[PDB]
């Protein structure tokens, strides 16, 4: 989903990912979970309503 | 039947050509080539000459 393509001498990455429209999504779901299913097999992220 | 002003003279020139020093720059162009600096990121250079 997400492809993080870093160029020949950055090392160390520190993202900060944000979810904008959760507030109106909170009219259409009563819950969602989202697994940001990180590099090989980590799961590094979780971000919810 | 002369009355002789007692006076010969010695002489010598000294030559200051040059400044100490010559200071060759060769300047550094240091994201280099076969390389790549990215914003935020951290580092060394070296430069030998
Ligand atoms: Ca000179
Ligand atoms: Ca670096």
């Amino acid at each position: 989903w997400i492809r993080v393509v870093n160029q020949s001498d950055v090392e160390n990455v520190k993202l900060e990912i944000d979810w904008v429209n959760a507030n109106q999504a909170a009219n259409y779901f009563d819950y969602a979970r989202i697994l940001v299913t990180g590099p090989n097999g980590q799961v590094k992220g979780y971000l919810s309503l | 039947s002369v009355t002789s002003d007692r006076t010969y003279y010695g002489y010598g020139d000294v030559s200051v050509k040059n400044e100490p020093v010559n200071v060759v720059v060769s300047p550094f162009s240091f994201p280099g080539a076969n390389a790549s600096l990215s914003s935020g990121g951290q580092g060394v250079f070296k430069k030998p000459d």
